[PDB]
């Protein structure tokens, strides 16, 4: 059960629910999709190999250069994650494809002239997914956020009562293509079987049938039933097929065999068909009514009488009946449709499509394409056959074809890609079913119309574009390729891919900059379900229904993760236990229940298969193995969560939490929280502050280390073993032999990011948690990312929260906190910022850094060294200069009295000025690191070269470790060779390290030879790796450092959806303390709850009192300096607290030493793994307040630090885990009234950046019109900051203090007069 | 509706779907010319 | 060429040699969008401004706010420059720059001089209605956020989350006078939509005074006598008796028995200690009867309304501030806490659920046989569970209403349960027994994604467990709420847009004109209860004609009379039901309105003056509520059945059948 991890700190396993699913790496759901994409699988595996296979053999017309595909090979990851994060270079590998370039004999049965195989062709690179689902390309990690669109298959729609606009409930269809264009269908109570093709206008269904050149008696030969009417001896009869009688009424007394089976006046529902298929009576008498109203098929004319009255397709009438029923026809084969069931759709659709041959059909479909212009006929047949039949065009594949044919209940749910005739017609038959009897419609919310574009699937989208984008210059290059000319990298370049890959994975709406502040916030960004995207369900089309919730999403769609406002149903994200189902669905974890016994087989299904299976709930009363207590269990039958016999459940949900995401799981007692404050809770954990002292939640749910292991913020170990040299930026590991590679021994290394920046420009530092001389396990931590404690997710810190009204410092949102927080500086952040600098040749003149620096003395140069660049840790403030930047001036501006003096006092007298990059106005921080980029080809002068030598030393130190361990190891082998060659052991003790000779004597040299190519390859990447950009040869990105603490005005909250802003952080001297003397740290408002309903935080408050209470037991017991047995008395109490949840006892492990560490680790509370829905109980809770020297209630009578009396009726007190948000007041307070304004417009410079004046809106204007403020509104939109000169006429005015002006003109108002002046009107105010 | 929607149309004073017409003048009302599409609602005054 | 000056007229967009560019358009350059680029949202970042978030500040007096030193520097420089070269503590304005360059303690005193009595204008950004603009007085604050007076924020609807208020300096004396004329904090007491003193104690302050004035049966000292509420103060601040003991204290209540001379009436009151202390805050004129209750929120707001009616403006204002300081004071004395162990759940709740179980099981079985149809079964289910919640109501409500009995002068005389929940639920502050009862009792049936109802209730309450099932029921609810408001917001803005659209030029610019007309004002007596009275419509208007009384030939309200409270009390002394008021649509004033056709109900209670452009103030007042927008009748009213104009007749069986459509039944 344990690892060294639990030896350092064991989390109390509190769980009561039998768990089965081993939570996988939470980003394997991205890795695995990426794995099925790119992988050596020439077998035909759906991925890159089937993709290339689809496009191959690539060739065009008469080029005789069929290109075949062999394999491919990926280069080495260019850099490591670390360098990609520091410099900002793409983390990818060169796609070296093995193209079988075979030229063939011109005009011959394909004989080879050259069967060349051109290997490792550079078809651009492909971003390798870092094993945390991340992508470091430019600066920091940007991640490919999964999206969602219409699942490729087939759709049926409703739109009942609103899109019907009459009361005629509509139920139509569609066919969602995989790769091509739509194929919509109609079916209104208006009686219409139509087909809206591609997207455009609605055309008749039959418009396709006749393009395939369909004869009428080929169309109706497949569709309906043919009614055989037989006139024997001039009497009218019908061969009764009661199967056809569905949708037919008893008009005449339905007689058969002489018996009246159907009295006149009661439709043949489903009773009289039974009575007629009991003896199969297919010979009945019919008067005249029953036949006069039908349509004939064959060509039967009047053969006995003699007249042309009937040929093909005609019904009967009152006049001509006269010769029709007396003529006498033997076999009258008609058509069949009935106004109730079988709608005469296609029978009337041919009567809507004015065609009868391929030619005409082609024409009208072309009109659906381009209306107004006449087609040809040959370009018409090309259009048709290549829209849905060309394999080089329309494709559906096993995804589209499965959901297509399984929604058709066929078996060919895998096969073709092009359209099959009877399949298009069967969907049409199913649509007839839909508007008459059977068949249902697929609603958008059900997975049925939802495909999850994954990381690898979205790559296949962007990369398929790459394939064709460059191919239009490859295909014709095959035709324009004679014999020995076309070769790889002669047709294909890098840009055609570079301009696409870098465009979607760099900055795209579905591949964005990961919000980086909290490891949890990171996972909830990386692993996310977006409903928006490139061809997704947007907010301008998808309204309110597409946003709503659907039952089938149990265990897959947490409705809780989403911003608060408009966009609330297209942001909702995944559930932890879930995994991506291959077709665009989601493998839903379950538990195989062989009826009455719970097996531990976890089965992944879909929502479609869920509808066929009945599933029990994980949160139900099971016993011993799975012998359900009650006779009944919650069984979600086929959508309905009814109650059934426990001996019928096929499956059961995994865990009770199997329905929501990370941010909800780590917060207990949600079985007491409101959904509104639940969304608020979700929101704020993603905005979890990057605190200095990151404390882990004492009462979590057990996924703390799970965050650390499923995230990539802490450096994990890939092998176990004693750490040898741990400093700060490096952790040198010695690996145990049981898992130590027989390849150059095995000494691993882990490099930690030390005080750097992020997207939020916030500081990130991997803090060394492992000291010196401490072994590890293959799966333990070495560092700490931001907001982590021993890997464990440590967002904020928990304090003694209370709920008492106290002098207005708690009005609804107002929060009151003890000054002790900022007096210990526990909640403070570091904002390391990057500001870009340009230099090195501006066309006006080759720029130099600093060089000639006027407008200052030498005081500014006190921190601007022999390079004119800022120090290695300066205290720059207000308006100093960061780095010197020089730029030339101008011809037109030089005066004649300085053109002459100019050509004397040097080459550059008064030309080069000082236009340096200065310290941003309004900041006071500290420059820590300088990122410089020397000119691509020519080095800098001295400082940039000093940074290279700096890098040199930091790298040298580390590579020497791994050298001396193998070099000295094999030296020990040489210490074993001289013994074999006459003992010289102690002689070598007195001799230097230089004294089977061939063998190891020479290996010593090679390791040193290796060491050489080691650091030079390392310095290769140090010397010429400063490539900046074409134009800007030298770029200098500065890294400032500014700690921003906690102060009155910062918005702070918690987890259970309790926001607020600190109104006034008061001294700890006003804090109400209990009998003890220990004051309270937090003072919140009670009044919200009865309408807020987040009571879980008042349970967390009382349970918080307990989680820390036990800590104070051991705290004081350690003050008494007690033994290992005293603490164990307490461990046993606190392990078998007050209920029978499986604590998983140990005591066979070191419950003396292994817990002695735990002692001084658990003295400040105890980390607990509690289940939300099915975990702790009130009986257990009160039992722990009793198990502590705490009040059973959890409400102590406090004594005001500003009074000292008893707050009548004991007050709510205890601990709760706080959570500070990333909303800082320095990003809110921007005062601007006077300064400088822009030049392009009178609009001031800045916004919420430098100079933050009020961008006065039109509606606040209307507020001033609701008041009498007219004179103030005057100066407001004119004299204040609108009149370019009126503002100065007011500045120079108030420097006198005279508040008195005249009715001045808006001057542009004066230009408006001149506007009318140049027209016809004019201004000449008279008198 | 009974909120923003109907009050908005109140501002544009939209003549409804099936507008309830009021008796134009005081006096007798009668019919004439059956359904031809419309129908004569001859409201002949007595005063 | 002329066209080239407009744009290019309507020719073909004249470009220049080898450069796609429709040449410089004067038209667009003086005008543009939303009128012009000044009168549009484009009105630049104003000078004399400061844009930042806000904070509380209890100690902040009525007529004042707190402003950051740093913003103060940036917003008062010119005054300091003109003041430094005015007194002679700086030589030039550039020498003045240097003193503030080092922030010399000297210039801060000069800063003081230009802050002491300098009016300031405060306008928030999310401000759509005029109630987001006021005026104050500065107080030097060493901080970053703009502190604001608590009892004003409710009108601002400005909370503590990220509301950035922009500060705009009233530089000219006119603007400074406008501040202390109409925009002052003490000048925006009523809502310009209705005459109520808009600021009603929200929640914190309400509970403060609620735990103050309250009565019970058990309390230390209950029974003794004091000759003054002053020693009563020094009686509880020490704590030698409980705050709810019935103690005889001699309070000197007053009454404006005269037209300004408040005659004194010294009375003895066996009253609770809390409300006795409440009197030391109460301004004379107000009756002790209004503060002899168990405190009600409606009462507590109309108390200042009656303090405005009886005592007037001034007494109400200063009194409101006093309340705020003690509102926090005794709010703390309450220590009104609530944690898990303080709540109470009836085990009678799960007992009613047992009942609620039985019936529904049986109805689904009626369907298994085929008695009730699906829809029939549908509503049936719904009704019993709704009635079950009312029983759960009559459970937790009486429980938490008076279950605490204490031994006192007899067996155990009960007193109203002091439960915090009960206090919020009776103060009116935040206690809504409906939310509370979905929290402690069965939440109930939540709507469904269709807009209808999922017949399944949220049985398991919030204090107790909840399952994923109950969540998804309520999931549509969350969705629903968000969507509607998120969009109503935008439409409400364009709603006010159309309102300004319609009334820009209307100004009240006359007093009396020449019309003896208006329209008939009548109480909306419809359905059952008489909703809007005749009184509350005419309250604050001007009588059209000489109105007679139900008594004939006896005029009670002469033609031109300003109908206020007392005259409205006068209207309700008799039974006059229909009165005409001079309407503005009948106003004979040409291009404008006269005061004798408008009235007095405004942001004040006095006569509307010439100069009040009313068009736009109507827009804001009316456009504000945009976000809050969405068989066999047995007569329940006990009165006399009066058949008006209906021709009924008695036939067989004595049924008084109806033969006319104008059957207007009245309840005289």
């Amino acid at each position: 059960v344990y690892s060294y991890t639990e030896k350092k700190r064991i989390r109390k396993d509190f769980g009561k629910r039998p768990q089965v699913l081993d939570v996988p790496y939470l980003l394997s759901i991205q890795l695995d999709s990426f794995q099925k994409f790119i992988e050596q699988d020439p077998e035909g595996q759906y991925g890159l190999e089937a993709a290339f296979r689809s496009v191959f053999p690539i060739q065009s017309y008469s080029g005789n250069s069929e290109l075949q595909y062999v394999s491919y090979r990926l280069g080495e990851p260019v850099f490591d994650v670390q360098e990609c994060q520091i410099r900002g270079v793409t983390y990818s590998a060169p796609l070296r494809v093995k193209l079988r370039l075979v030229i063939y004999e011109r005009e011959a049965p394909e004989g080879t002239v050259k069967d060349i195989k051109e290997q490792e062709v550079y078809m651009g690179e492909i971003p390798l997914m870092t094993d945390n689902g991340t992508f470091v390309i430019n600066g920091t990690e940007r991640v490919i956020v999964s999206q969602l669109h219409r699942s490729p298959g087939v759709f049926f729609d409703s739109d009942k009562g609103k899109t019907h606009s009459s009361g005629k409930v509509l139920y139509n269809a569609r066919i969602i293509p995989y790769r091509g264009s739509w194929l919509d269908f109609e079916f209104d109570p208006k009686d219409n079987l139509f087909v809206r093709i591609d997207r455009r206008r609605k055309l008749p269904a039959t418009i396709i049938l006749r393009a395939l050149n369909y004869t009428t008696e080929q169309i109706l030969d497949l569709f309906f039933e043919k009614v055989i009417f037989e006139i024997r001896d001039n009497k009218l009869q019908m061969e009764l097929v009661p199967e056809r009688l569905r949708g037919e009424t008893a008009s005449f007394d339905i007689e058969a065999n002489g018996k009246v089976y159907v009295e006149k006046g009661r439709r043949i529902t489903a009773r009289h068909i039974r009575q007629l298929e009991k003896d199969d009576v297919k010979l009945i008498e019919v008067p005249v009514e029953y036949i006069a109203g039908k349509v004939v098929a064959k060509d039967y004319i009047d053969e006995s009488t003699g007249e042309l009255i009937c040929a093909a397709n005609m019904e009967l009438s009152l006049d001509l009946l006269a010769k029709l029923s007396q003529s006498g026809h033997k076999r009258i084969e008609t058509l069949f449709t009935n106004d109730l069931d079988h709608g005469p759709y296609i029978s009337e659709t041919l009567r809507v499509d004015p065609t009868n041959d391929r030619l005409s059909a082609l024409v009208e479909i072309y009109r659906m394409m381009r209306p107004g212009e006449p087609p040809t006929r040959e370009a018409a047949e090309s259009l048709f056959e290549n829209l849905f039949f060309s394999e080089d065009r329309y494709d559906l594949s096993a995804v589209g074809r499965m959901k297509f044919n399984r929604s058709l209940l066929r078996e060919e749910i895998e096969g073709s890609g092009i359209l099959s005739k009877d399949d298009i017609i069967d969907v049409m038959k199913k649509l007839i079913d839909i508007r008459n009897g059977k068949g249902e419609v697929d609603d958008i919310d059900h997975l049925g119309n939802r495909r999850i574009r994954s990381v690898g699937e979205m790559a296949e989208n962007q990369f398929r574009v790459g394939l064709v984008r460059v191919e239009r210059a490859v295909k014709e290059r095959l035709s324009l390729g004679d014999l020995d000319t076309l070769m790889p990298q002669d047709m294909i370049n890098a840009k055609p891919i570079s301009a696409a890959v870098k465009e979607f994975f760099g900055s795209s709406q579905l591949s964005q900059f990961m919000d980086q502040n909290n490891p949890l916030s990171e996972i909830t960004h990386k692993r996310r379900i977006s409903a928006l995207g490139p061809g997704g369900l947007t907010r301008e089309r998808a309204g309110f229904e597409v946003r709503d919730v659907h039952p089938t999403h149990y265990g897959r769609v947490c409705p809780i993760e989403t911003p608060e406002g408009p966009n609330i149903g297209l942001i909702n994200s995944l559930s932890v236990y879930a995994q991506t189902n291959e077709y665009g669905f989601l493998e839903t974890p379950y538990r195989k229940v062989t009826d009455g016994v719970v097996t531990d087989e976890i089965h992944y299904l879909s929502a479609i298969e869920e509808g066929n299976y009945v599933i029990a709930q994980a949160n139900s009363n099971l016993d011993e193995e799975g012998h359900f207590v009650e006779d009944l269990v919650t069984c979600r039958s086929k959508g309905e969560s009814s109650l059934f016999s426990r001996d019928q459940v096929d499956y059961m949900d995994v865990s009770t939490q199997q329905v929501v995401s990370v941010g909800a799981s780590l917060i207990p007692f949600l079985e007491h929280d409101d959904a509104n404050r639940a969304l608020m809770g979700a929101n704020m954990q993603r905005q979890a502050v990057p605190t200095l002292r990151a404390d882990k939640p004492l009462v979590g749910t057990g996924m703390e280390r799970a965050v650390a292991v499923d995230s990539g913020v802490t450096a994990v170990a890939k092998r176990g073993g004693v750490v040898q040299y741990v400093d700060a930026s490096r952790i040198v590991i010695k690996v145990n032999e049981d898992e130590m590679y027989p390849g150059e021994a095995g000494i691993d290394i882990y490099n930690l990011t030390k005080y750097t920046r992020s997207n939020q420009n916030t500081c990130i530092n991997q803090m060394p948690c492992v000291s010196l001389g401490e072994p590890v396990e293959r799966g333990d931590v070495l560092a700490d990312g931001p907001s982590t404690d021993l890997g464990e997710l440590a967002l904020g810190q928990n304090m003694r929260v209370a709920f008492m009204p106290w002098n207005g410092y708690n009005f609804e949102d107002s929060i009151l906190v003890s000054e002790r927080v900022v007096q210990e500086d526990r909640f403070t952040t570091i904002h390391i910022q990057e500001l870009a600098c340009v230099s090195r040749d501006t066309k006006l003149g080759p720029e130099e850094i600093t060089a000639d620096i006027p407008n200052v003395g030498e005081a500014a140069l006190s921190k601007l060294d022999e390079s004119g660049i800022v120090y290695i840790g300066a205290e720059v403030t207000g308006g100093d200069i960061l780095v010197g930047k020089v730029t030339p001036k101008g011809e037109t501006q030089l005066t004649p009295e300085e053109k002459l003096l100019r050509a004397i006092f040097g080459e550059k007298a008064s030309d080069v000025k000082d236009s340096s990059l200065r310290v941003p106005n309004g900041v006071s921080g500290t420059v820590i690191d300088v990122q410089v980029f020397t000119r691509d080809g020519v080095e800098k002068d001295k400082r940039a070269l000093e940074i290279e030598e700096m890098q040199l030393k930091q790298a040298k130190k580390d590579l020497s470790e791994e050298l001396q361990i193998l070099e000295a190891g094999l030296f020990s082998r040489i210490r074993a060779v001289l013994v074999a060659g006459g003992v010289e052991a102690e002689k070598l003790d007195k001799l230097p390290r230089d004294r089977q000779l061939e063998q190891l004597a020479e290996q010593y040299d090679e390791l040193k030879h290796e060491f050489e190519k080691k650091l030079e390859a390392k310095r290769r990447k140090i010397t010429q790796g400063d490539d900046l950009a074409p134009g800007v040869l030298k770029i200098v990105k500065v890294y400032l450092a500014v700690k921003r603490r906690i102060q009155p005005g910062d918005k702070m909250a918690g987890r259970h959806g309790n926001k607020g802003v600190i109104s006034k952080i008061n001294p700890i001297e006003d804090m109400p303390y209990d009998e003890n003397g220990t004051p309270v740290d937090i003072v919140l408002n009670p009044l919200g709850v009865p309408s807020r309903m987040n009571i879980g935080q008042i349970l967390e408050t009382h349970l918080g009192m307990a989680a820390k209470g036990i800590g104070d037991k051991i705290n004081a017991m350690l003050k008494q300096q007690q033994e290992v047995a005293k603490l164990r008395e307490f461990i046993q109490r606190a392990y078998d607290l007050g209920a029978d949840v499986r604590q998983k006892v140990d005591l066979s492990t070191f419950s003396d030493e292994e817990v002695m560490r735990l002692a001084e680790n658990l003295r400040k509370g105890m980390p607990i793994a509690t289940p939300v829905f099915d975990g702790a109980k009130e009986a257990e809770i009160k039992e722990l307040l009793k198990l502590g020297d705490l009040p059973t209630s959890g409400q102590i009578r406090l004594y005001d630090g500003r009074t000292g009396e008893q707050f009548e009726r004991p007050v709510t007190v205890g601990y709760m885990y706080m959570l500070k948000l990333n909303h800082l007041v320095d990003d809110k307070m921007h005062a601007r009234s006077t300064g400088s304004y822009s030049l392009v417009t009178q609009q001031p410079l800045g916004g919420k950046a430098q100079f933050g004046g009020q961008r006065f809106g039109e509606m606040e204007v209307w507020a001033l019109e609701a008041y009498g403020a007219a004179y103030t509104l005057q100066e407001m939109l004119t004299v204040k900051s609108d009149d370019v000169n009126g503002r100065t006429k007011m500045y120079k005015n108030i420097v006198d203090g005279n508040h008195q002006m005249e009715p001045g003109m808006p001057e542009s108002f004066n230009v408006l007069l001149k506007e009318i002046r140049s027209l016809g009107i004019n201004i000449e105010l008279e008198d | 509706t009974g909120g923003l929607p109907r009050v908005a149309d109140l501002f544009e004073a939209r003549r409804p779907k099936e507008p309830a017409i009021l008796a134009e003048i005081s006096g007798i009302v009668s019919f004439g010319k059956e359904t031809k599409g419309k129908r004569r609602l001859v409201i002949t005054p007595v005063d | 060429a002329v066209d080239a000056l407009l744009d290019n007229g309507r020719r073909g967009r004249a470009i220049t040699g080898s450069n796609k560019r429709p040449l410089k358009s004067l038209a667009d350059m003086i005008k543009g969008k939303q009128g012009r680029f000044r009168q549009n949202l484009l009105g630049k970042r104003v000078d004399y401004s400061g844009r930042s978030v806000i904070t509380v500040g209890p100690y902040l007096r009525l007529h004042q706010c707190g402003l950051p030193k740093k913003m103060a520097l940036e917003l008062f420089k010119p005054f300091i420059y003109g003041k430094l070269e005015l007194r002679g503590l700086a030589t030039t304005i550039k020498a003045a720059k240097k003193m503030v360059e080092r922030e010399e303690a000297v210039v801060w005193d000069i800063l003081d001089e230009v802050i002491r009595e300098h009016p300031v204008l405060l306008n928030r950004a999310p401000t759509l209605h005029r109630l987001g603009i006021q005026a104050f007085e500065p107080v030097l604050i060493e901080g970053k956020a703009i502190q604001l007076h608590p009892l004003v924020c409710a009108a601002y609807n400005a909370d503590f989350d990220g509301d950035q208020m922009a500060v705009h300096v009233p530089l000219t004396l006119e603007a400074q006078l406008e501040a202390r004329a109409l925009m002052m904090s003490t000048n925006n007491i009523l809502s310009p939509a209705n005459g109520e003193p808009i600021i009603v104690p929200s929640q914190d302050v309400v509970l403060g005074l609620y735990y103050m004035t309250r009565d019970c049966v058990n309390a230390k000292g209950e029974g003794m006598v004091l000759t003054g509420p002053k020693e009563a103060e020094r009686l509880y601040r020490s704590g030698l008796a409980s705050l709810h003991a019935r103690v005889k204290v001699r309070i000197t209540e007053y009454e404006k028995d005269a037209n300004g001379e408040l005659v004194a009436k010294t009375s003895l009151k066996d009253t609770t200690v809390g409300r006795a202390i409440l009197w030391m805050i109460v301004p004379k004129g107000l009756p002790y009867s209004i503060v002899n209750q168990a405190l009600g929120k409606k009462a507590i707001s109309k108390m200042l309304n009656t303090c405005y009616r009886i005592l007037g403006l001034k007494p109400t204002v200063i009194f409101a501030d006093q309340i705020m300081y003690t509102g926090f004071a005794y709010a703390a004395r309450s220590g009104a806490s609530v944690g898990i162990d303080d709540m109470v759940i009836p085990e009678k709740k799960h007992e009613i659920i047992s009942e609620a179980e039985a019936e529904v099981a049986e109805i689904q079985e009626q369907f298994q046989s085929g008695l009730v149809t699906a829809g029939e079964r549908y509503n049936k289910v719904i009704d019993i569970w709704a009635a079950a919640n009312d029983r759960v109501s009559k459970a937790m409500m009486d429980n938490l209403q008076t279950e605490t009995v204490i031994n006192r002068d007899g067996q155990e005389e009960k007193q109203v349960s002091f439960n915090s929940i009960y206090m919020m639920a009776d103060s009116g502050a935040r206690g809504s027994a409906a939310q509370i009862r979905q929290l402690a009792g069965m939440r109930g049936l939540m709507a469904k994604p269709d807009g209808s109802i999922i017949e399944t209730p949220i049985t398991a309450n919030f204090r107790e467990g909840l399952n994923v099932l109950q969540y998804f029921i309520s999931t549509h609810g969350a969705r629903k709420g968000l969507a509607d408001t998120a969009l109503k917001t935008a439409n409400s803005g364009y709603l006010t847009r159309r309102l300004v659209d319609v009334a820009q030029d209307l100004v009240v610019t006359e007093d009396d004109c020449g019309t003896h007309e208006g329209i008939m004002m009548t109480p909306v007596i419809e359905g059952g209860d008489v909703k809007e009275p005749l009184r509350d419509r005419v309250l604050g208007r001007v009588t059209a004609e000489d109105v007679l009384k139900p008594g004939t030939a006896d005029i009670l309200v002469p033609r031109n009379t300003l109908l206020h409270e007392q005259w409205c009390d006068l209207l309700e002394e008799n039974s006059v039901d229909a009165v005409k008021v001079r309407s503005v649509v009948s106003c004979d004033t040409d291009f404008g309105v006269c005061a004798h056709c408008y009235g007095r109900d405004l942001a004040r209670g006095h006569i509307i003056n010439k100069g009040e452009a009313i068009g736009v103030i109507a827009a804001q007042s009316i456009g504000e509520p945009g976000t809050q927008l969405t068989s066999s009748i047995q007569v329940k009213n006990k009165g006399s059945i009066k058949l008006s104009n209906v021709k009924s007749v008695v036939n067989s069986s004595g049924k008084l059948v109806i033969t006319s459509r104008n059957t207007e039944l009245k309840l005289i």
